[PDB]
């Protein structure tokens, strides 16, 4: 999905 | 309309020099990197792609990030943020029908408020200076395009892929103007549909060569020879439709021979 | 921030705010403000303000409209525009008995058309050239003003907003549907304004799409294949619009000369492609003994 947080880690 | 064709050329490589980013500026970043970076523009493209925004809106909107990295210090966590609201400054610029704030807010399942992207497009448009019309290499191939002789959709298309390509990495991209970066992915799509190569043509219309297309010609074709590996995938995705003759299905060329 | 600014006047109205008259209590300058309404869990800042702002930012030139500066407060934004006594509308008006002299309508043909083919030399379409948004000032400059319609375009054109140009000034190819409009359709704005500083009146006063269209048909007559390659396959070309002979221009426009009337001529010509360039323009023999009179008042 498109809608992600994203994660930088 | 080639009677402005020439005048606009012109302009477009002075303002592309001065709407440059910084070369070294993630050097700089304490907390992010290109590889952070890489994964941004990636899922601009996903989102370019789910509301169906122009490729010039994407390349507008990685250069306001670059920009607006090059002068200001961000938290990893604020990195998304930073890139929706230049994405939504470039579809106000760029669109006819931009999204509005909801789905920006809403494609990052709800990681920041309406608020914060509306106060990042204020802070962005102030370190920007309202300077958005910058030249980007959608622009540039789009004007070499007309030195197709004939026209070749199979070209194009690849020629827009691979500059697409060159948006995911800084480094090397980030090196070279949107010009140049045309020229080689350029000189690349039709090379490997046809067997031609830069044109006499855009070599009395730009200065260019292949020598002096050289060094950014062995970089995008790395690229494109690495593009299955590289931890990015969306825009081999998005160029595996129709829309897009399924470019990203077609073989690099094993050698440029240059 | 507004500190050093002394508002002195409502001017005018537009879109998200309004424009005042105010002087910076420090240079002496008269400014035109243009406030731009926010607030927030709105949309921010408004699409046309985005345009307007930055491809002014890079348009100097003595016959566009000067953006001197923008602030930027948290709660409003307000456009420091250079101020212009009028407009070229609110002006027509006041001559509506003397007549515009014709050295004056050759200058500000000629300042609108060298401003024009700024605009489009860097790559920006104007898309709502009418008399209210050219100004004009004391000293015989004309500028185009209001650039909330303008876009940045690329070569060769993608399709744009369809919505596009005050109705009276509107292209055919806009009118007809074409997924492609380009610079041309600025000139075709300038050719009716044009034949407007001559007659005082509007030369298609429509109001509605179909009744430009005709108007503008029995102006110029039917486009046919001959005059207008493509056009039979327009989107909403119909195979029922009447056809219209051609009329003789020493018709459209009585006063005019020869050259004029030439120069009118290539200015409202079908083809978008035919149609005349404000960069060639500029060398038209209409402009020979050209000069930049004061505005008679």
């Amino acid at each position: 999905s498109r809608h992600k947080k994203l994660m930088f880690k | 309309v080639p009677d402005y064709h020439e005048d606009i050329h012109t302009y477009l490589r002075e303002m592309e020099v001065k709407c440059k980013p910084k070369v070294g500026y993630m050097k700089k970043q304490p907390d992010i990197t290109n590889s952070m970076r890489a994964i941004l523009v990636d899922w601009l493209v996903e989102v370019g792609e789910e509301y169906k925004l122009q490729n010039e809106t994407l390349h507008l909107a990685v250069n306001y990030i670059d920009r607006f990295l090059s002068s200001m210090s961000v938290l990893r966590g604020k990195l998304q943020l930073v890139g929706t609201a230049a994405m939504l400054l470039a579809s106000k610029f760029e669109e006819i029908y931009p999204p509005e704030v909801a789905e920006f807010v809403y494609i990052t399942d709800d990681t920041y408020t309406k608020k914060q992207v509306l106060r990042m497009e204020h802070l962005v448009l102030k370190v920007l200076t309202f300077d958005l019309a910058a030249p980007t290499v959608n622009q540039f191939l789009t004007q070499y395009f007309l030195h197709q002789q004939p026209a070749n959709c199979k070209v194009e298309s690849l020629a827009m892929f691979l500059g697409e390509l060159s948006l995911i990495d800084a480094d090397p991209y980030l090196k070279y103007l949107p010009s140049v970066i045309a020229g080689a992915a350029f000189h690349l799509a039709l090379y490997t549909v046809t067997g031609q190569s830069w044109p006499e043509s855009l070599i009395r219309k730009t200065g260019y060569t292949l020598e002096s297309l050289k060094p950014c010609l062995m970089d995008l074709h790395q690229t494109y020879l690495k593009a299955p590996q590289h931890a990015q995938q969306s825009i081999r995705e998005k160029y595996k439709n129709s829309k897009y003759h399924g470019v990203s299905l077609l073989n690099p060329p094993e050698t440029l021979n240059l | 921030s507004m500190e050093n600014f002394q508002k002195v006047e409502k001017i005018g109205e537009g879109t998200y705010g309004v424009v005042y008259k105010a002087r910076n209590k420090l240079t002496g300058e008269v400014v035109a403000l243009k406030k731009i309404r926010l607030d927030t869990e709105t949309e921010g800042v408004p699409s046309t303000a985005i345009r307007e702002i930055s491809l002014l930012k890079e348009l100097n030139h003595p016959n566009i409209v000067k953006l001197l500066d923008v602030i930027h407060t948290e709660n409003k934004l307000y456009l420091v525009f250079e101020f212009l006594h009028q407009d070229l509308k609110k002006f027509m008006d006041a001559s509506a008995l003397t007549g515009i002299p014709l050295p004056l309508i050759k200058s500000y043909l000629f300042q609108l058309l060298q401003g024009l083919a700024f605009c489009h030399s860097h790559r920006v379409l104007h898309r709502d050239l009418k008399p209210q948004n050219l100004l004009i000032n004391t000293e015989g400059a004309i500028k185009l003003a209001d650039f909330g319609l303008a876009r940045a375009f690329g070569v060769p054109v993608r399709t744009y907003t369809h919505e596009v140009v005050t109705l009276w000034y509107r292209a055919p190819e806009i009118l007809l549907g074409c997924k492609y409009y380009s610079t041309a359709v600025d000139i075709w704005s300038l050719g009716c304004i044009f034949a407007e500083m001559v007659t005082r009146r509007a030369l298609f006063p429509g109001d509605s799409e179909i009744d430009q269209l005709f108007r503008i048909f029995r102006t110029l007559g039917t486009p046919d294949e001959v005059v207008w390659p493509g056009v039979t396959s327009m989107p909403d070309y119909k195979p029922s619009f009447p056809k219209w002979a051609r009329q003789d221009f020493s018709k459209v426009v009585p006063p005019l000369d020869e050259d004029g009337r030439s120069l009118l001529s290539q200015m409202l010509h079908y083809d978008p492609n035919k149609r005349i360039s404000a960069k060639a323009a500029l060398a038209h023999p209409f402009f020979q003994d050209v000069t930049k009179p004061v505005p008679h008042l």
